[PDB]
């Protein structure tokens, strides 16, 4: 882990196809805003999503923090909006503008926003939920050659198994830290060894592991992935209204805003 | 009657082997009803015959050597219908856990089933109910005790509805709080359901209470008797790599100090009613 | 002359006092060559005790007198390695620890690197080969070619081959047949008969009490008893209360009860049991 | 191969290590170079270039949904760690162990999708002109590439042959 904790539990956080859906159609409707009005709507609909659903606020810099100041550069770049075209002039052209300023407070919402609503599809999501709601989205595309249930399969396993052979390899490290060992130690020629120690008690662990699964899976009566029922669905409960007024009002006004 | 019986088996690994096969003889048969114990040497290959039971793995020849898991026979398509009849639990909980929750482990052998999905609902929460996980139901194996783990092992098996259940090294990676209250279940689950038990090698219990216990050493089968039978077979018992359980040693033990009682105890019970006995 | 902990407490985050979190007080000493048991519930922190001894976590807390370090809430990550020398943890499963492409190389690994020289780790990979019992045309023979249970000798080898002055076991007799439990426990009785003093984490009951000089009790982070395995075995509602297991000898001398045949004192292992109800009749 | 199983076990179990070598570069002291790349010569090598091409896009996927990434999700950033493992595989899939392949399968790795792509990912969506995400690009891209080589070839190669027999 990897995080977030699915709510403790809060309000809404249910179905993940439409709170994907709406995690997808509003970074989408982040673009496609050509006004102030635009950015104004746009800006109080992601906003008034949050803390009405409820979250402290102190969760969102996490999400915020890596792409700060390169993203500061970005506005600070395109503040400076000056002689886009026709000077290759003159002296110190680049200055401060309002049309500048206006474009750099532009991208600065019209970027965070992706990291708002994005930021709460993890943190009220189940892993497995996501992935559930990912091979839904995934589905459509049965019509191809892609079989789906085995893409499905390695996800539900590697999501499902990541979680132990991280827990595996911490036992694995503090082993070898024992009898030996120093990790840390300055060198090219010197320190990829140290890869070794841990790395083939996993992959020796991650081969025993597929050994001891493939066949229970197996003895369970796995034949194939053909036409075999399942037993973990998702619903479409009550809730699931709330996102489509939210994402049907606002296609509205950021329609009338883009024109 | 028996309700499978392995014929004159020779498995050898022969990818990569073939200095010795694995059991090269063999030649037993599980009562029906009953639980029977195979107790061995590691290296004695009983940790082979559960898979070559569900057809997993297979005998070098497949003429000279018939396994049939009764009413039917390993195996040509024969092995899917088999693992109908019969089911494994191994020894490994965390590794076998093929679900995302506690109920999609219980409901996958289901699935593979095709067992449309409101049936499998009442199936597996009742399957689930019977192994105590009832509240644990939505729990996640990462999140769940060692011998918690193997209660879901088994209680995916009970969905399936099966006619053998072999317990394969299952309690190997345990504590003995746990091992005593999972056979504590599976003697509960086998009686309710009258099944046949096929357990491997936690000697004790596990054995002395079993009806019937083949001693596999080595490769090849040593005697075949009843709990009460071969564990007072001691030297021979021992010089085989084995020992023995409680009950027993502490009747060795006993007449070391001077009080001899009957070769036939299998219990506690019978103990303490012969110390209450021969106390006057 | 001890290990001792003052005042211990171990918190995974910012903490105070109040809340239950990790490790808490836990103001205990052990003695110098004893055979230590540490016993307790699941999720009670002995595994985090644990990894307090060679400090591979450090209190958040108190003082650790263990190898003649002292080690505080702010000592660093100098001279560890003379203390790992010293005090040995040997986790659960250490059969995963083996990596080295040859037997003889992944048992010299731990002396090696440890201070020892070339000539003399050999030497101690060789002495300690032998001494858990290997056939010698094992070494070579890389470890992943080997049955589970000759892994498992050479794991403990491994991390025995410097012959640290403390051992620390979790679990480590787990999955093995009865027979090699016998040799295991033995191997550290024979240990511990060297002068060295070992640690052994178990949830088993019985071989505490046969193999254990004295142990240690928790209960959700808080030391709530430490005593020889008679005084721990001694309380029927206290022992029952807390979710803790007689040894099998001592729910048979208790069975005896139920029937009523009065064993004298506490047995707790089977010729102690059998040697009581040899008196018990007379 | 028809019936393919037990193979694709370990095949999310490679997608899982890959998953997790992401999180952890170590690393030297002051340069960090991440690992991860691992996980996409271990796709490539033993299960081929037109598999662990599949396999890097899922360890995006996998990766982006547990630690609440970034990754994707949104689709022409799972292309360039698809994109990795395949070239591995492309010349190391049943192929021989040789110094002349590593060379070329790694410092191309960077050029093609860690440099180019990576930059252009980097560049599309903003005014930030490509040749200002090719000149931070060009710098680490000509350190840590050489650094690979020397753990790429060597470890892989025995696990190569370690476990394939």
């Amino acid at each position: 882990i990897g995080r977030y904790l699915p709510g403790t539990t809060f309000v809404y956080r249910v179905d993940p196809r439409a709170k994907l859906l709406t995690t997808f159609y509003f970074i989408i409707m982040i673009f496609l805003a050509n006004n102030w009005v635009s950015y104004l709507v746009i800006s109080i609909f992601g906003l008034a999503y949050v803390f009405a659903t409820g979250l402290k606020a102190r969760v969102f810099w996490d999400g915020v923090k890596p792409m700060i100041w390169m993203i500061v550069f970005t506005s600070l770049l395109q503040t400076f909006f000056m002689a886009g075209g026709k000077v290759y002039w003159h002296w110190w052209i680049f200055t401060l503008s309002s049309e500048g300023l206006i474009n750099g407070l532009y991208v600065f919402i019209r970027f965070a926003m992706i990291i708002l609503v994005s930021t709460v599809m993890t943190v009220t999501t189940k892993p497995l939920e996501i992935a559930d709601a990912m091979e839904w989205m995934l589905t459509p595309l049965k019509l191809f050659k892609v079989n789906v249930g085995m893409i499905s399969l390695v996800i539900s396993i590697a999501l499902r198994f990541v979680p132990t052979l991280f827990d595996q390899t911490v036992k694995i490290m503090n082993a070898q830290r024992s009898r030996g060992a120093d990790f840390n130690d300055g060198g090219l020629v010197k320190r990829a060894k140290s890869v070794v120690p841990m790395l083939v008690p996993l992959f020796i662990d991650s081969l025993e592991v597929a050994l001891d699964l493939s066949t229970a899976m197996e003895s369970r009566g796995y034949k194939g992935s053909e036409g075999r029922t399942r037993y973990r669905i998702l619903e479409w409960s009550k809730v699931d209204l709330i996102p489509v007024a939210y994402c049907l009002l606002l296609t509205i006004l950021m329609i009338t805003t883009r024109k | 009657g028996s309700d499978n019986i392995i014929s004159f088996d020779h498995v050898t690994f022969t990818y990569p082997d073939s200095p010795r096969p694995a059991l090269s003889d063999l030649s037993f048969a599980i009562e029906r009803g009953s639980w029977t114990a195979l107790i061995g040497h590691n290296g004695s290959g009983k940790s082979t015959v559960s898979k070559l039971i569900n057809g997993l793995l297979a005998p070098d020849d497949l003429d000279k050597s018939s396994i049939t898991v009764d009413g039917v026979k390993l195996g040509a398509d024969t092995v899917w219908e088999v693992r109908e009849k019969v089911g494994i639990v191994f020894q490994n909980p965390d590794n076998q856990f093929v679900g995302a929750t506690v109920s999609d482990d219980v409901a996958f052998g289901l699935e593979n089933r095709a067992v449309p999905r409101p049936e499998m609902l009442k199936i597996v929460a009742q399957a689930v109910a019977d192994v105590g996980m009832a509240d644990y139901a939505d729990s996640e194996p990462s999140n769940l005790s060692g011998g918690q783990k193997q209660r879901v092992a088994i209680a995916g098996i009970l969905a399936v509805k099966p006619q053998v259940i072999i317990l394969d090294e299952s309690t190997s990676m345990l504590d003995p709080e746990g091992k005593e209250q999972i056979l504590d279940l599976v003697r509960k689950i086998k009686e309710d359901n009258n099944l046949t038990v096929i357990s491997i090698t936690h000697d004790l219990e596990e054995a002395a209470g079993a009806d019937q216990v083949l001693v596999l050493d080595d490769g090849q089968l040593l005697d075949q008797g009843k709990p009460e039978e071969i564990f007072p077979k001691v030297e021979m018992l021992k010089r085989i790599g084995l020992d023995i359980p409680f009950v027993y040693r502490l009747k060795q033990l006993l007449k070391e100090r001077g009080i001899v009682l009957p070769d036939e105890i299998d219990d506690d019970e019978k103990l303490v009613q012969s110390l209450w006995q021969l106390n006057s | 002359m001890a290990i001792k902990f003052e005042n211990v407490s171990y918190v995974y985050s910012p903490g105070s006092p109040l809340e239950a979190i990790g490790l808490d007080q836990l103001n205990f000493s052990l003695e110098e060559g004893k055979f230590i048991a540490l016993v307790g519930h699941t999720g009670s922190g002995k595994s985090t005790l644990m990894q307090h001894f060679n400090a591979l976590l450090k209190p958040t807390s108190g003082k650790i007198e263990i190898a003649g370090y002292t080690i505080t809430p702010e000592t660093g990550n100098k001279g560890l390695k003379d203390l790992r020398r010293k005090v040995s943890l040997a986790f659960q499963f250490s059969e995963a620890q083996l990596f080295e492409n040859t037997v003889l190389k992944d048992v010299e690994y731990g002396p090696r690197n440890f201070g020892f020289s070339e000539d003399e780790a050999r030497e101690a990979a060789l002495k300690w080969l032998k001494k858990v019992g290997l056939k010698d045309d094992l070494i070579e023979h890389s470890p992943f070619d080997l049955s589970g249970g000759q892994m498992r000798r050479v794991a403990l080898a491994g991390v025995l081959a410097y012959e640290p002055e403390i051992i620390c076991l979790d679990e480590p007799a787990a999955g093995l047949d009865p027979m090699g439990r016998l040799e295991m426990m033995q191997l550290f009785k024979d240990y511990q008969a060297a002068g060295h003093t070992v640690i052994l984490v178990t949830h088993n009951m019985d071989d505490v009490a046969d193999y254990a000089d004295d142990v240690l009790a928790l209960e959700h982070g808080r030391l709530i008893k430490h005593a020889s395995p008679k005084e721990v075995f001694k309380d029927s509602e206290w022992l029952q209360k807390h979710h803790l297991a007689e040894p099998r000898s001592a729910r048979f001398a208790a069975k005896l009860e139920a029937a009523g045949l009065k064993l004298p004192g506490q047995p707790l292992t089977m010729p102690e049991l059998a040697d009581a109800i040899k008196q018990s009749l007379k | 191969s028809k019936l393919e199983l037990r193979e694709l076990v370990l095949l999310a179990m490679v997608i899982a290590i890959k998953v997790i070598l992401g999180q952890f570069k170590v690393g030297n002291a002051t340069l960090q170079v991440g690992l991860g790349f691992i996980g996409s010569v271990m796709l490539g090598y033993l299960f081929g270039p037109w598999w662990g091409f599949a396999g890097g896009a899922l360890s995006d996927l996998v990766s982006s949904v547990i630690f609440g990434n970034l990754g994707g999700f949104f689709i022409g950033f799972t292309l360039t760690a698809a994109l990795g493992p395949m070239i591995y595989g492309f010349f190391l899939y049943k192929q021989p162990i040789q110094i002349w392949r590593v060379i070329a399968s790694v410092i191309c790795v960077t050029v093609i999708c860690n440099i180019g792509l990576n930059t252009l990912w980097v560049s599309m969506m903003y005014g930030i002109n490509f040749m200002v995400a090719l000149s931070s690009r060009i710098l680490k891209e000509m350190i840590t590439p050489w650094i690979q080589m020397v753990a790429v070839w060597f470890i892989l190669e025995g696990l190569s042959r370690v476990k394939l027999s």
